[PDB]
RNA sequence: ACCAUGAUAAGGAUUAUAAAUUGAAAGUGUUAAUAUCAUAAUCAAUGUAUGUGUAGAAGA
């Protein structure tokens, strides 16, 4: 059928759909959200400085 | 042009969706077939567009009488397939309208909208003086002023 | 199946010509040149090892076995766990007519026989001269193997 | 008619063709479902008056056996059945030919969309067929044109009650002179399947489908599923879930109530 | 001209022909009648049947 | 019906029957008949279409007994006589491909007999005299889209096809509304409109050539400036080609002095008869919206808050420059007003290209605004009052020229293949499409040019889907009958 | 004409507009040549009445004024549904 | 409803009332008239230098006269079947489930070329296999002593086999190729079943 | 009757430059002048100065006359009369009497008319006699 | 599948917590008495499962 | 910036996919009668030409479907209340079908069309070559 | 202020034998769950990221 969405080629973003049609440089969105949530594991560094302690207050 | 700032794109179906209200307005198919006509082509999946869109609002307004069901289906797959042949034709002349409306800004040295590809003059997107400071899709800076795609004598 | 063998012969034919290379940097006697090849020659195996195992099942993989074990084996590297697979490998490699011949309206002219001298494929069934479909399908590389056998009559 | 929450035509299905219906037009007394009043020569002749046999009376008998034994023959006639004559109402009139043409159906089953024992013997019914079509009855394989024709599959119901042999031909100028002959076939399918697949839930219904490439697929099980649980109201969900299990506690609570 | 495009013209779905009055959704949703509404059209009466009564 | 097949191309002779298109296309648009010969045998049988094009006659050619009718003009013809253009909306009807038709009404050949005695005016002196009444020229008016423009094209035509010299302004906007404006560079107190001089020059010389280049200026410098290698200029086309051939910007101070000398030179000629048309009159008549620079950009100034100008501050409004003021306009009134000049003829017309305005208005949202390049001049205009020349008002077409009109626009359009073709069953016959056109523009010309192609747009005729629907019935019936 | 102006003008020159206008006469069989008439708005004024409703009511009107002026003309109005008035706000 | 509001009579909207009457005055005109007027085998070939021109064949042997020969001749074992002459290439296309073989063999029984190898696999493996056989061909031929001829195109025996999806490709693949190969029989070789040998179990039960 | 917009556009959500739709507030719908904008009230009266900038603007330049004051003795028999102001009576017909049904209060004098009240010191024609053609002569037109 | 297991187990939790209601811990017979049986039957895995979230007798 | 769907896919076809909206108005109808005149008037062809072989490519009448062969391919019946998802289902379902993959539309060499010229040659352009 | 309010979802039968009318419609009638403060003594509140929502609008 349509084969120019299928597969995900991985320079370009998830959202930015590839136009390209080639096949053996790709990896399956199933695969691609697997690796999403293998790699958004980490958390955002908690400000210390900017905001002061309860008791303080 | 003067409709020159960043825009949304829209699928054929939602756009062929409103029928009467733009995609088949009178007065815009009116001056598409003058563009065509001054063009010198015949406006033939125009005059389908036109005859197809006349008929359906012609009943628009009538419900359709509940099916009492047959097994062969033969009457529901015919009418899907002239449902889709009427959409079909309707893509064609959507996608003319705006292949012929490029050509000609690109014959009349009229700037397109950002991110509005012309063929001869801008294969990639072009953009002019957008609120994103870079290039939407392909992350470069735009230069000032604006690209110049035409020549400067009028 | 969508599955290619384009990056494993990619990866083969790189050690192949490495393997090759050596040879022609020993005889041109730049010690410094071989080093730097047999270096690459190490780097490049440790990369190319999962290829081989996920593709040890495929064709392709069947014909390169012996000239990969002789680079292996110019390389001096008798431990390595590819050169154990590939021994593996090449060592589990090594390792009814018709009481009268009548022929078919289908074959009419003259029925094509592949002549008895020609051995059919390796996994393939030797049916009786009178239960073939035809002389074809007796064709040594369309003789029916068990496996197609078992999916499809003929 | 009023339809509530139901059909119009299987609301009137259920007030014309159903045991309350038929008892209250005997005249019964029940109320959750009511007949047709007054419907004058339109009401079925099973139930006009003078005509059938009395269904009031035949409550009276525990068994379909004893119904036969003790039940009195019906009246040959009656004046609805004499209006049933005159309008040629007696034999409802020959729909349009089925046997000789392909289903047009919507969609194409998919092969993970059909229960394993159905996919085994479908893909047993596709090697037989495949294997013998050419030994098929000599007065319709002197008219195939076996050059033409190509079966895809065969999909078949869950339990196989029905096959679909899905067929097409290389040209597709060759349907019309292949489908009558090809539907000529299907009892001598049925044979082939009763002499050479001995697994089979039950000999089926074979029915041809032509699909030249043209007709589209289903979605995986699994495939749709997931969408629905993605796309699904959580909100509707969980409530409509919820009052499912308070009506199962309280239909347990009534069980155990009941000494 | 007309009586010319008469013989021409066309009447199944085909090529720049089809039938997008809702006759396949719908059906049959136009009346055409074939008797002259007695106070506006009018038809001269058959001579079989003017010849009937007067005899 | 399939007499497609059996029909053969007539022979091409023309532009117009070049304009023809494959039988596929008007296949029933224009239904072909059959006509049946007895030669070298009884039965025949010749395929031809009902319709042909109307013929291409040169203005000698066309006669008395063609008013109320159609002809066209071949594309050579066309760009052999107007360079310049078609002024107005006259070429909206003429693309690419289709005929260049003209409709030959009463005035039509009024005017083209008039040219024939301008051709030798001399003799006819006393009957030119007699049909101005001894104006210097006719100027021709009406209402909107009334076909002032369309006539004043077919005088150029009749006059440049009867080779005299013709001054032809086509959208005297051009010189009036023009982009910008310059004073003139040797006429004190008097400005120019440097584009459409130059492109007026270089259109006039390629017209034309041949009287120019045969043509001898009397009273011209001859001392011209001119650059290395650039023969001076000797006869009135070589003055015209140094005039709108340069570099710019020594175009615009050259344009200027080549527009005053051959002003002046043709006012001094007293022998060849000189036609002279414009598109709108009106607008060389009262005034162009250009104004009057400032005098501060001219006085000079030394640094802005010691003079306390406002101009950078607050817009004014200096008066209008009067179109008498332009050079060009200053060389036709010169010729116009001061008589002993019996031999330039001002056959004018005017313009209501106007945009609209009744009472109120509010802004006209850009994408739909048909009247976006009309003019910004709501002041009246009474010919009589507004100039010397003889005016003669023209109406909408009569019921005569509309039925002529329309068949030819609907039937060479389909015929060329640019209308319904293959879907000609879906519109109504010409019966109804001229009595609907008719009530739909009130015979308007323009109205009538709109509204054929608006007809695209008709959801309320019903004529066609009940003539299918008798016409199967029919059929069926018959079928009925047969079986 | 319409409230003292040309119809091609009060309807901005629209073909699918003055020909709801011009169907009364069409339906009934009649010349609209044959007829003049003025058409007068007593609903909410507005700079334009330029739109499909507006041209709904001058084509009733048209047709209720042909009915009235030649009775006759009721059979192929009524059946062309002229004479029915919609509910819609 | 969304439109209860508007009158039936404005739901499909009549029109052209005023044709009807024009409609049944010309039908009854049309009776009166039809009343009044009441009171396929393929071309001709007849030159035989004509036919010969028209179709690429000689019908005239033309050949040499062995005339005088015995009163009475031997049939065909095979009378009714198709005249294969010589130069006919029989190709064979087997299509499977998973796989597709073609071969091509000489009018001997002599096989051209090995056999390489859904729809798609077979429109490849055939048009492969006929790039590849058009070389073989030339060199065959004119070793045999046959000289192609500029634009003699072959004359090609098809034969198919199996009810699968790739014959359909198969067959494309070889009628692209049309300009070059000329098929004259397009037929199958599907066999018929017979006692035959034993059948895996999967297949039965 | 206009054709031009004189309502503000309604304010109901964000909307975006699409096929059918603009952003509210670009440089295209009054000109560019949008850019000075909050409540729908001060908006639309705003748009209503606009608009009747444009109708003031576009009926003066309509006008090419003008209003010099003549004594009541210097005056043509038409306007030799007693003209109620603006909006006090029914709009006055110049003369029913001669067949002249027109607004008197619109009528204009053509100032090559009244040079023998305008200008009395100049003893010299200003402006030539307009010219005035013979409608009873065979013309171009009359002709045919 | 994380929002299928979600919609799959939040429904018991929130009905446990927030729904769970109050506690205080002859032929012709014989065939009303066979449909009975033949109802309970054919429903008796999710009666099951309903006496089982009851009683708090399930393995998460 | 932040990555979207709403890319324009310029490898494809002379109209960027999901083409952006593009407005046309009387002044550019305007400006082109000029630019067709003076072309016209000039005798250049070439862009007429140009202009004729993308109508005749583009503008062909499109293969009426075989039964079964539907128009969305997608149910379409799932996304019951979910708009948002029905929304970016169908953006991106009209962006993968792009003008080069509409199968249904003849185009290309292989393609006859009696209906319009092929050859620029047979045009009124030319019209002394057609007289014998 | 510790009364017995009440919201919520659920059951249903009746009516076109006209082609007229601007308009061919409205009458009629049921189980659970949930809930119930007031006759009383006061007080200033690279590698890369997708939401539900909110506003306008298989009749086993
Ligand atoms: N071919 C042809 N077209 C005509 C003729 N008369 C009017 N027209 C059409 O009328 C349209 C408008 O041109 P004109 O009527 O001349 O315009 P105008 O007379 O200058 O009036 P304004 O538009 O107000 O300036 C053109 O596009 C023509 O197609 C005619 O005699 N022959
Ligand atoms: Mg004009």
């Amino acid at each position: 059928g349509v084969l120019e969405g299928a597969m995900h080629k991985p320079g370009e973003s998830g959202l930015q759909a590839g136009s390209s049609t080639t096949i053996a440089g790709k990896e399956t969105w199933s695969q691609f959200s697997t690796k999403m949530r293998y790699g958004r594991r980490r958390i955002r560094v908690i400000d210390v400085a900017a905001k002061m302690s309860y008791e303080y207050q | 042009n003067t409709f020159l700032t960043s825009s949304v794109a829209t699928p054929p179906i939602s756009v062929i969706r409103t029928g009467p209200k733009w995609w088949a307005d009178p007065e815009r198919m009116v001056r598409q077939k003058l563009m065509y006509f001054t063009l010198g082509v015949d406006q033939l999946p125009l005059r389908r567009t036109a005859v197809i869109q006349r008929d359906l609002q012609r009943f628009h307004m009538c419900k359709p009488p509940p099916r009492v069901g047959d097994s062969t289906g033969y009457k529901r797959s015919r009418a899907a397939q002239l449902n889709t042949w009427y959409r079909r034709i309707q893509y064609q002349e959507y996608h003319m309208q705006h292949l012929f409306t490029r050509h000609v800004w690109g014959l009349l040295r009229v700037y397109p909208g950002n991110t509005t590809k012309i063929q001869g003059k801008a294969d990639d997107g072009y953009v002019g003086y957008d609120s994103v400071p870079f290039h939407r899709y392909n992350r470069a800076p735009l230069p000032f002023p604006a690209r110049e795609l035409y020549e400067r004598r009028k | 199946s969508l599955h290619n063998p384009g990056p494993f012969l990619d990866g083969a034919l790189q050690l192949i010509k490495l393997h090759l290379a050596h040879k022609n940097a020993a005889a041109d006697k730049n010690t410094k040149a071989c080093s730097d090849i047999e270096g690459e020659f190490l780097r490049e195996l440790e990369a190319f090892r999962p290829c081989f195992t996920m593709s040890s099942s495929l064709k392709v993989a069947k014909l390169y076995t012996k000239k990969l074990h002789g680079a292996l084996s110019y390389f001096q590297l008798y431990d390595d766990p590819l050169m154990r697979q590939l021994d593996m490998i090449i060592g589990k490699q090594t390792m009814l007519d018709e009481r009268e011949e009548t022929v078919l309206p289908s074959e009419l002219p003259n029925p094509p026989k592949p002549d008895p001298s020609t051995p059919l494929r390796e996994r393939a069934l030797k049916v009786p001269a009178q239960h073939r479909g035809h002389w074809v399908l007796r064709d040594p590389d369309i003789a029916i193997t068990r496996e197609e056998r078992r999916t499809d009559p003929w | 008619i009023n339809s509530g929450d139901q059909s119009p035509y299987r609301y009137v299905e259920e007030r014309l063709y159903s045991k309350p219906s038929r008892l209250d037009r005997e005249g019964v007394k029940v109320n959750k479902t009511y007949a047709l009043q007054g419907l004058g020569d339109l009401e079925p002749l099973r139930y006009g008056a003078n005509f059938g046999i009395s269904e009031k009376d035949a409550l009276k008998y525990e068994t379909v056996a004893e119904k036969a034994k003790y039940m009195e023959p019906p009246i040959p006639y009656s004046s609805l059945a004499a209006r049933k004559l005159a309008a040629g109402a007696l034999w409802p009139a020959a729909p349009d030919p089925e046997g000789m043409i392909s289903k047009e159906v919507r969609l194409l089953r998919h092969e993970s969309s059909m229960s394993p024992s159905a996919r085994a013997f479908s893909e047993r019914v596709a090697y037989h067929l495949r294997r013998s079509l050419k030994a098929c009855p000599g007065h319709i394989a002197e008219h195939i044109d076996f050059t033409q024709l190509i079966i895809q599959e065969v999909l078949g119901s869950r339990r196989s009650k029905e096959i679909y042999i899905v067929w097409f031909t290389v040209d597709p100028g060759a349907r019309f002179e292949l489908e009558p002959r090809l539907h000529q076939l299907n009892h001598w399918v049925q044979q082939l399947i009763i002499k050479r697949v001995k697994r089979r839930p039950h000999i089926p219904r074979v029915t041809w489908i032509y699909d030249g490439g043209r007709l589209e697929r289903e979605l995986p099980r699994d495939v749709k599923q997931e969408l629905q649980s993605f796309v699904a109201d959580a909100a509707t969900t969980l409530e409509s879930r919820v009052k499912y299990l308070k009506e199962l506690d309280t239909m347990n609570q009534r069980m155990k109530d009941i000494p | 001209e007309e009586r010319i495009r008469e013989l021409m013209m066309p009447l199944e779905v085909g090529e720049n022909s089809f039938a997008a009055n809702g006759q396949a959704t719908h059906g049959n949703l136009f009346y055409f009648r074939e008797y002259p509404m007695y106070p506006g059209e009018y038809v001269p009466a058959e001579h079989n049947t003017l010849s009937s009564l007067r005899d | 019906k399939s007499l497609a097949a059996m029909y053969m191309r007539p022979p091409v002779t023309c532009y117009t029957d070049a304009c023809e298109a494959p039988v596929a296309m008007w296949d029933g648009a224009i239904p072909l008949k059959e006509t049946r010969k007895l030669k070298n045998g009884v039965p025949v049988r010749t395929v031809s279409r009902t319709y042909s094009h109307p013929p291409q006659l040169t203005p000698t050619q066309l006669s008395f007994n063609d008013i109320n009718s159609m002809y066209c003009v071949g594309n050579d013809e066309l760009i052999q006589f107007f360079p310049e253009g078609l002024g107005g909306r006259v070429f909206q009807t003429m693309p690419p491909g289709h005929p260049r038709g003209f409709l030959y009404r009463k005035e039509t050949h009024l005017l083209n007999l008039f040219v024939d005695k301008v051709q030798h005016w001399h003799t006819k002196r006393s009957v030119l005299s007699s049909l101005t009444n001894g104006r210097t020229g006719f100027i021709v008016d009406g209402p909107t889209g009334c076909g002032k423009s369309a006539l004043m094209c077919q005088v150029v035509h009749f006059a440049r096809s009867r080779n005299i010299v013709t001054l032809y302004v086509p959208d005297a906007k051009v010189w009036t509304h023009g982009e910008w404006c310059w004073p003139s560079t040797i006429l004190p107190g008097f400005f120019d409109a440097p584009d459409a001089a130059r492109s007026f020059l270089k259109y006039f010389a390629v017209a034309n050539r041949a009287t120019l280049t045969s043509w001898k200026l009397r009273c011209t410098p001859k001392d011209l400036p001119t650059e290395q290698g650039e023969r001076q200029p000797q006869n009135l086309y070589e003055l015209c080609e140094w005039g709108h051939r340069a570099v710019a910007p020594a175009s615009i101070d050259r344009q200027s002095v080549c527009v005053k000398f051959l002003m002046d030179e043709l006012s001094e000629e007293k022998k060849l008869p000189v036609v002279i048309v414009v598109d709108g009159w009106n607008l060389f008549s009262h005034e162009t919206h250009f104004r009057y620079p400032h005098p501060d950009f001219l006085r000079g100034l030394a640094s802005f808050n010691e003079s306390s100008t406002d101009i950078d501050l607050y817009p004014q409004e200096l008066p209008r420059i009067p179109a008498s003021r332009l050079s060009f306009v200053r060389g036709l009134n010169k010729m116009i007003l001061s008589g002993d000049d019996p031999n330039k003829f001002f056959i004018t017309c005017t313009t209501r290209d106007f945009k609209p305005f009744d009472g109120i208005s509010g802004f006209p949202n850009v994408e739909t605004d048909r009247f976006a390049n009309s003019l910004d001049e709501y002041a009246p205009y009474d010919p009589e009052k507004d100039s010397h020349f003889h005016p003669i008002q023209i109406g909408n077409f009569d019921e005569y020229e509309y039925r002529s009109f329309l068949r030819f626009l609907i039937n060479s359009g389909e015929l060329a293949g640019l209308g319904w073709g293959p879907l000609w069953h879906a519109s109504s016959d010409f019966e109804r499409k001229l009595y609907k056109i008719g009530f739909l523009s009130g015979r308007n010309p323009q109205g009538v040019v709109d509204h054929y192609h608006q007809e695209l747009v008709w959801r309320y005729d019903y004529q066609r889907t009940r003539q299918k629907q008798y016409l199967l019935k029919r059929r069926m019936e018959g079928m009925s009958r047969g079986a | 004409t319409v409230m003292g102006k040309p119809l091609s003008l009060v309807l901005d020159n629209k073909a699918w507009l003055m020909e709801m206008v011009l169907m009364p006469f069409d339906e009934a069989n009649l010349d609209y040549r044959d007829f003049d008439v003025h058409i007068v708005s007593e609903g909410h004024a507005m700079p334009s009445i330029a739109n499909e409703i507006a041209a709904f009511a001058l084509r009733m009107a048209v047709a209720n004024a042909l009915v009235k002026l030649i009775p006759l003309t009721r059979i192929p109005l009524k059946k062309s549904g002229l004479l029915s008035v919609d509910r819609r706000r | 409803d969304k439109y209860r509001r508007v009158p039936m009579l404005l739901k499909p909207q009549q029109g052209g009332q005023q044709y009807f009457n024009h409609f049944l005055i010309r039908s009854t005109n049309d009776r009166l008239t039809q009343q009044d007027v009441d009171n396929v085998p393929p071309p001709r070939v007849l030159g035989g230098d004509y036919f010969k021109t028209r179709f690429g064949y000689s019908l005239v042997k033309n050949s040499e006269m062995t005339q005088g020969p015995v009163d009475y001749s031997q049939l065909d074992m095979w009378g009714e079947m198709p005249r294969y002459t010589s130069d006919m290439v029989f190709l064979y296309l087997v299509s499977r489930r998973r796989n597709t073989y073609a071969v091509a063999y000489t009018y001997e029984g002599k096989r051209i070329l090995n056999t390489y190898t859904s729809t798609d696999n077979g429109h490849q493996v055939t048009s492969m296999y006929l790039n590849d056989l058009l070389p073989k061909l030339r060199e065959m031929r004119a070793s045999e002593g046959r000289p192609m001829g500029r634009g003699e195109k072959v004359e090609l025996v098809v034969r198919v086999m199996g009810f699968y999806n790739g014959r359909q490709g198969a067959v494309r693949a070889v009628q692209d190729r049309a300009n070059e190969f000329h098929v004259r029989y397009f037929e199958d070789i599907t066999p018929f079943p017979l006692n035959g040998p034993k059948m895996p179990r999967g297949v039965f039960k | 009757v206009s054709t031009g917009e004189f309502d503000h556009p309604p304010f109901q959500f964000r909307q975006r430059h699409t096929f059918n739709t603009t952003p509210l507030h670009d440089a295209n719908r009054f000109g560019g002048r949008t850019a000075y904008l909050k409540d729908p009230r001060t908006v639309q009266f705003n748009v209503d100065v606009w608009c009747a900038q444009q109708t003031l603007r576009k009926r003066w330049k309509q006008r090419d006359w003008e209003v010099i004051e003549i004594p009541f003795r210097l005056v043509p028999r038409e306007q030799q009369r007693v003209i109620p102001e603006l909006y006090t009576d029914i709009p006055q017909m110049t003369d029913p009497a001669r067949n002249d049904f027109s607004n008197i209060r619109n009528k204009v004098y053509d100032r090559e008319e009244l040079q023998g009240v305008l200008f009395p010191a100049a003893g010299t024609m200003l402006y030539p006699p307009l010219q005035r053609v013979d409608k009873q002569a065979m013309t171009l037109d009359k002709y045919l | 599948l994380i929002r299928q297991c979600l919609r799959d187990i939040v429904p018991v939790i929130e009905y446990r917590n927030r729904e769970e209601p109050a506690r205080l811990p002859k032929r012709s017979q014989a065939k009303l008495r066979f449909r009975i049986r033949q109802r309970l039957l054919k429903f008796q895995r999710q009666l099951a499962v309903a006496n089982a979230i009851a009683s708090r007798s399930v393995l998460y | 910036s932040k990555p979207s769907d709403n890319v324009a896919w310029y490898d494809k076809g002379p109209v960027e996919w999901l083409p952006r909206p593009v407005r046309l108005t009387y002044d550019h109808l305007d400006q082109l009668q000029q630019w067709m005149m003076r072309a016209t008037l000039d005798g250049r062809t070439e862009e007429f030409n140009r202009i004729r072989d993308l109508h005749r490519e583009w503008s062909q009448h499109p293969l009426m479907p075989v039964l079964g062969d539907v128009e969305p391919k997608f149910p379409l019946n799932l996304f019951k209340q979910n708009h948002r998802a029905k929304k970016r289902f169908l953006v991106r379902w009209h962006k993968a079908n792009t003008p080069a993959n509409w199968l249904w539309m003849p185009r290309g060499p292989t393609v006859v069309t009696p209906l319009h010229r092929t050859n620029p040659t047979q045009y009124p352009e030319n019209w002394k070559q057609m007289v014998q």
